[PDB]
């Protein structure tokens, strides 16, 4: 039996919540703002030096119009993220809403706040006037530089299993098998990556 | 109750690193007809000392999770990006999310030498096979 926990995340709506869960998921960038509906459950695997742990992360709407049942997506939470913009003081403003109403429901979860978007040099909201709960936990994280985009996983694994000096571990990279194709099937992917080769790469002319 | 430690075995450990330079890797979604960011890493061709077989390896900073796993053979070439250059398009079988799935891959580096270093050291591998 593998080592689960719920996490709940939290936050006001265009903060990078989803833009956050994708990027740990698949590694894109999500430039869009596409508006979670209710509720969204994605798994998260990291392999640590005390063997794996998977993330259930409930992506919840930040819109009100869109909550459907927050409240209840809390329930059996075992640990949360609360997240904001630090180049909009309003999602900074809600923050303590969000604690609020995630504390009435858990009690006493580990929770990480998380100010995204410093890689955006217009900053609004500066981490002196957050920074102290022993469950609390604040980082700065861009979705887009990956700044510290790990941290909150690494700090809510370490609390919920008791290990200050538990690590992420490389991921075995077991022999993979080589694939033989007719020259059909294979041509069939050579046009296909001529097609791809039109279209540009999409951080073109971003810092890099 | 968690195992107090755990060893980490790579899958390495019999193969020989004959590249590894940091880089960004893209994947290209044929469903939205875009190109998506996968990973940034250290990407590596290795190469197996006995059967003399060669892959490519890449995983992504801080997570450490695999974002690039499939073997090169002979066949397979590096295309350039008209539009774009120091980046090597091609396609592959990849494992990394622990299942086959073909797909279109592109890898960016910083300096040219590197991506030049690129290209020559996967057509020798490739074939020395
Ligand atoms: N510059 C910058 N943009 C970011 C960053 N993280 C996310 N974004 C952008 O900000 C928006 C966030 O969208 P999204 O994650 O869908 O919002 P959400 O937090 O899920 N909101 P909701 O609760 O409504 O679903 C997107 O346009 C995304 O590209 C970041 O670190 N930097
Ligand atoms: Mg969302």
């Amino acid at each position: 039996p593998q080592v689960q926990f719920k996490l709940v995340l939290v936050g006001d709506g265009g903060t990078g919540k989803t833009t956050f869960v994708k990027r740990h998921l698949t590694g894109e960038f999500e430039k869009k703002y596409v508006a979670t509906l209710g509720v969204e459950v994605h798994p998260l695997v990291f392999h640590t030096n005390r063997g794996p742990i998977k993330f259930n992360v409930w992506d919840t709407a930040g819109q009100e119009k869109f909550g459907g049942l927050r409240d209840g997506y809390y329930i059996q939470a075992q640990c949360a993220i609360i997240m904001f913009d630090v180049t909009s003081r309003v999602t900074y403003k809600n923050v303590p809403n969000w604690h609020r109403d995630l504390v009435r429901v858990c009690e006493n979860i580990p929770i990480v706040l998380c100010g995204n978007k410093v890689d955006i040099k217009d900053r609004k909201v500066k981490a002196k006037s957050i920074v102290r709960k022993k469950n609390l936990q604040y980082y700065d994280i861009s979705a887009k530089s990956n700044y510290n985009f790990e941290k909150p996983f690494l700090w809510l694994a370490r609390k919920l299993i008791g290990d200050p000096n538990l690590e992420f571990v490389a991921m075995p990279a077991l022999a993979p098998p080589e694939v033989v194709m007719d020259p059909a099937l294979a041509a069939q992917y050579e046009h296909d990556l001529e097609v791809a080769q039109t279209t540009a790469l999409p951080d073109e002319d971003d810092d890099l | 109750p968690l195992p107090d430690l755990v060893e980490v075995s790579s899958g390495e450990e019999n193969e020989q690193v004959v590249f590894s330079h940091r880089a960004k890797l893209y994947r290209y979604d044929k469903d939205v007809g875009q190109w998506k960011e996968r990973g940034i890493g250290d990407i590596k061709i290795l190469q197996n000392y006995d059967n003399k077989q060669v892959r490519i390896v890449m995983r992504r900073d801080q997570v450490l999770k695999l974002c690039a796993n499939h073997r090169i053979t002979p066949d397979m070439t590096l295309q350039n990006m008209k539009g774009t250059e120091r980046v090597w398009l091609w396609t592959a079988c990849d494992f990394a999310d622990g299942e086959r799935k073909v797909e279109h891959l592109a890898v960016r580096f910083k300096l040219q030498d590197v991506a030049d270093s690129f290209k020559k050291i996967f057509d020798e591998a490739k074939t020395a096979q």
